């Protein structure tokens, strides 16, 4: 006989173990694995995918309106749309990074948000997408947000515009969980010179936006998330 | 060491180490180079 | 590894932050394709959001009830607990399911961990020690029908006895009939205008009956048991939208009527911060 | 003088062009391919008709109006009546195949409108009746004619809220899945290759569904002042590399 | 003494698991192995085996004649036989291939079915055993069950025709017990021509079907049987 | 048509042994073209030779 | 590794990996060839 000591612990049940455990089948063999397209190996794979954000949350149910930005003509220096940087609250938190975000406490890299414009090919418009990193308030106007990291859009054969959010912090790491002393910031758009309708065009233009992660992307201390939950184990 | 005879009582893999995320960022027919117009 | 290379001005006809997103891609645009950038490196690896350590934790996936008390004169052991089984699927407690169908497919061995706990709610000199059987009843397998049935012997079937208070501990390898497991199936067992519809269709394990070896005390006790699933040697495949509403049934998509908006509204504007 | 916007798909004696695409999605970056011995299980020699079912089949085209919420087919049985390809379908125990999906919805520079046009496999539908309710199977079957959205619920059918994709998540994320925008300022098709997709070697065609395609309006239609408030909308769909396994007497499904 | 600390399952007892274990009767020498005939290795050695199946349920106790199938003179067209292929179910529920498959939760691979005429030397008839693979109802006449896996067979000097229930499935591996998604399909048998008894003969001729396994089978996920039990325990 | 126009047919090959397509479902099961209207301005679809005897009669 | 002196103790054996079902299928004293008539 060996002698041992058993240390405090024994007999703890720590599900976050990884240990070995003896098998209930022995000897049974699995199916064997056959090609199928699409596998993922790491969450950090599809955040880089980008879904819609719902933007418009002013609806009082959630509706395909939610993500669409109006957009209104012959408008001179006024706000599209604003919005904190809380990636794991607010109009960020049903979308699929927010979703994923979730399932964990710290994040920290670089953000891709996007806009495509919907208006008629024969209209035009300029506007101009800003970041403003943590220290202060939202901008007010667009002299305010133009001094920070900005982009002028200028809409057109491609449709579409890629704006990044450089990560700008200190600390290396922040609580998805909205926390003040991790904010992230703010992100605003303004018309930078204004909407123009062609001829017999009438009404409004949608902007649709998206958000995803730049490989920039890291995520740590996994958790439950907040999006899902039940009163009573469901049946069949 | 795996104390045990079956491959489903071994513990965890340890990370995949691939990482692709293109199959899911860039699944188009024609390859599109960044910086080039995506439309042409 | 680096996370952002050194980048300065740019005035270029290469405009890269100029894409088409109705091409179905998400262009792999970087801060340094936007900003002047310094040099920076990742020091990150992205081991935590492996789908191996995604899924490779302990969740619990369900909860029972069984009790130790005078068997005579009942005529359904079943209904009274004597013994109590359940038909295994992952998709009765939220928390792991959420997490699971974030995925169409998915392949690997999993970890029970199955947990007992005694309750005596009314009068007892003492708390008794219990042994609890946990056999797996595979599809075709006969039912337990009273608490000590010959079934109990389990000459074939797998079955583990613990005491009450302790834990059980065992592993199984991925059992699915296909290459991997469904999390959704938009299909039916047969063209039959009346059949059940999804996953509910497909996944037939079978189930696991429980009881309490020891015979009747003078008192009652109530074992209550929860089992534990940690999947190992992952394989997923086929992203899909995270779960959004409420799931009302196991198995099925179906989310309850007049459910509340998921998505918040703004306390103001679309301009508000 | 190539073009990402001008195409050409030739499958069969069909054979499709635009001069308004926006590239072309091939789902999970996988062309179909026919299945491999190696993952092969079923040991009947399999029928490959090659052309005379890897073609172009044309569905009924829909009326996208302002008030349009969107629109599901599923496959195979969209196709499941189009010429030799559906006869193979039911005459077969097992089958698999891949396919070009190709969404087309023309206007002017003057209109607009964003259709986004995406493949989801296993699109499990969900009871609007909630609980534990089922969807039978003729409502999951709705054929070349597909699922209306803006449609009423029916007794055993499914749910048909847009905004939640009708299998309880939202639809802003259905993009994680091959899809494709039909932005009428940009595009006017939208391409869409799939290859087999499944945890089977191959399948039954009728009993199950392996994806499902939405149409579905995001930014609704806008047409110009005095013009009539309706676009068409037509989808065209060609099976490849199509192949059907242990051949007998022909099914007999419900409806 | 060694530091360790005990895991879960510590002390439990899993009638699956496979440890050593100290010898009650430590230096007993066994008794020596002479050789024996007839050494069975694998179980699926033994299902290759076939054995009679009593196919004619029809009766109101276990009887031989529910192994023998009627064959009738001057019959046109016309069904002999028909069954599903649950082999843990029905007709094969107590041949030495059911009963082994029961065993197991999980089968998969081909089945080997015959047909043995019994009826005089003299006489002659064609026949035509049909498999319907899963999808589709079990045959309604000739015509329907013709147009899926058959065999035509010509009653003569070879005596048995072995017709193989090839494995035709999309999963992998089927139920043992009776599951639709699961169904094997079904087997009928017809008359190709016709059952044709010589001069100074009459009545019944008779057919005798066999089930076994083909070196393709595979059983998977050992389990308890339905096909035994006891309400008390067994005394001398 | 004007260059601000757009629009999308359907050419179809109807080979011999069947009656002229009635609608376009029944066009579009045989040899054909799908042509966009657009900066190209003609749109060539080949008729061709499907047939068992290796001649015909221009009568 | 084995903790124990007898043999009996120790666990297992592990797959016999012989399979000849012909001993039972085939217990003929003349060879039958497949496709050869049975009975000649
Ligand atoms: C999805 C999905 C995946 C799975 C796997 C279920 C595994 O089913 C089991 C379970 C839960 C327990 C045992 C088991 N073996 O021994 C014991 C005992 F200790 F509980 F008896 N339980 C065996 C199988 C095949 O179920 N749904």
């Amino acid at each position: 006989g060996l002698p041992t000591t058993t240390l405090p612990g024994s007999g703890q049940f720590l599900t976050t173990d990884d240990r070995q455990s003896p098998s209930a089948l022995p000897n049974y063999e699995p199916t064997p694995r056959i090609h199928i397209p699409g596998k993922v190996h790491n969450l950090l794979e599809i955040i880089q995918v980008d879904t819609l954000i719902p933007m418009n949350n002013t609806h009082t149910k959630d509706e395909v309106n939610s993500y669409l930005i109006p957009l209104n003509a012959n408008r001179q220096n006024e706000q599209v749309f604003g919005t904190n940087l809380f990636i794991g609250d607010g109009v960020f938190k049903t979308t699929l990074l927010g979703e994923i975000v979730q399932y964990y406490t710290h994040w920290s890299g670089s953000l891709r948000f996007s806009l495509m414009y919907t208006g008629p090919a024969l209209s035009s418009a300029k506007l101009i997408l800003a970041y403003t990193p943590p220290g202060a308030r939202g901008p007010q106007d667009r002299r305010e947000a133009m001094l920070g990291t900005h982009v002028v859009w200028d809409i057109g054969l491609q449709s579409t515009i890629v704006m990044t959010i450089p990560w700008t912090s200190g600390v290396q790491f922040r609580y998805t969980d909205p926390d003040t002393y991790t904010s992230a910031g703010f992100l605003s758009c303004w018309y930078q010179t204004s909407l123009i309708l062609p001829p017999e065009t009438t009404g409004q233009v949608y902007l649709l936006s998206f958000i995803s992660a730049c490989p920039d992307f890291k995520l740590r201390l996994m958790k439950d998330t907040q999006t899902i939950s039940q009163t009573v184990a469901l049946t069949e | 060491i795996n104390y045990y005879k079956d491959a489903a009582s071994t513990s965890s893999a340890g990370q995949s180490l691939s990482m692709d995320p293109s199959k899911f960022t860039e699944p188009v027919k024609d390859l599109m180079l960044k910086g080039a117009p995506a439309l042409n | 590894t680096v996370a952002s290379i050194s980048s300065g001005p740019k005035h270029t006809q290469k405009v890269p932050i100029l894409t088409a997103n109705e091409t179905g891609a998400t262009m792999p645009v970087l801060p340094s394709d936007s900003i002047e950038t310094r040099t920076t490196y990742m020091h990150f690896n992205g081991s935590e959001t492996d789908v191996e350590c995604f899924l490779g934790r302990a969740a619990c996936v369900h909860v029972t009830e069984i009790q130790n008390k005078d068997a005579t004169g009942i005529d359904n052991h079943r209904e009274a607990k004597l013994f109590n089984d359940w038909k295994i699927n992952l998709s009765s407690l939220v928390q792991l399911r959420k997490k699971l169908e974030l995925f169409t497919y998915v392949r690997f061995d999993s970890e029970y961990t199955i947990l007992a706990t005694a309750s005596q709610p009314d009068s007892a000199n003492y708390s008794s020690n219990l042994v609890v059987q946990a056999m797996y009843v595979p599809p075709g397998a006969p039912n337990p029908k009273e608490w000590d049935d010959y079934t109990w012997q389990s000459a074939s079937n797998p079955s583990v006895f613990f005491k009450v208070g302790d834990t059980s501990r065992f592993s199984v390898p991925y059992v699915g009939l296909a290459s991997a497991y469904n999390c959704f199936y938009d299909g039916y067992s047969h063209d039959d205008a009346e059949t059940q519809y999804g996953i509910t269709v497909l996944n037939h394990m079978g189930s696991m009956a429980f009881r309490i070896v020891n015979e009747h005390d003078e008192h009652k006790t109530l074992v209550k048991i929860r089992v534990y699933h940690r999947a190992k040697h992952v394989e997923a495949w086929i992203p899909r939208a995270p779960r959004a509403l409420p799931y009302t049934s196991i198995g099925r998509t179906n989310y309850p009527k007049n459910t509340e908006p998921v998505i918040k509204k703004r306390k103001g504007d679309i301009k508000s911060y | 003088g190539y073009s990402d916007r001008v195409q050409q798909i030739t499958l069969g004696n069909s054979t499709i062009t635009t001069q308004e695409a926006a590239n072309a999605v091939v789902c999970y970056a996988e062309w179909p391919e026919y299945l491999p011995d190696v993952d092969a299980s079923d040991v009947n020699k399999t029928s490959k008709p090659d052309t005379s079912v890897c073609r172009f089949y044309t569905l009924d085209s829909k009326t996208w109006t302002t008030g349009s919420k969107g629109w599901c087919w599923k496959l195979p049985d969209a196709l499941k009546d189009m010429g030799v390809f559906g006869q193979n379908m039911f005459f077969h125990s097992l089958g698999r195949s891949g396919y070009t999906v190709h969404v087309q919805c023309n206007a002017t520079k003057f209109h607009s409108g964003c259709l986004l046009v995406v493949v989801i496999p296993e699109h499990q539908l969900a009871s609007h009746e909630g609980g534990n309710v089922s969807v039978k199977y003729t409502f999951t079957h709705p054929g070349e004619r597909g699922i209306d959205l803006s449609s009423a619920n029916e007794v055993g059918g499914p749910v048909k809220d847009v905004l939640y994709n009708m299998n309880g998540t939202l639809l802003g994320n259905l993009l994680i899945f091959p899809h494709q925008f039909i932005n009428l300022r940009t595009n006017n098709t939208a391409t869409i290759v799939i290859p087999y997709i499944n945890s089977v070697p191959i399948d039954s065609m009728t009993r199950h569904n392996n994806v499902s395609l939405m149409v579905i309006p995001i930014a609704p239609l806008t047409v110009p002042t005095g013009a009539t408030p309706s676009l068409p909308i037509t989808v065209t769909i060609a099976p490849m590399c199509t192949e059907f396994s242990g051949i007998r007497s022909k099914s007999i499904v419900p409806q």
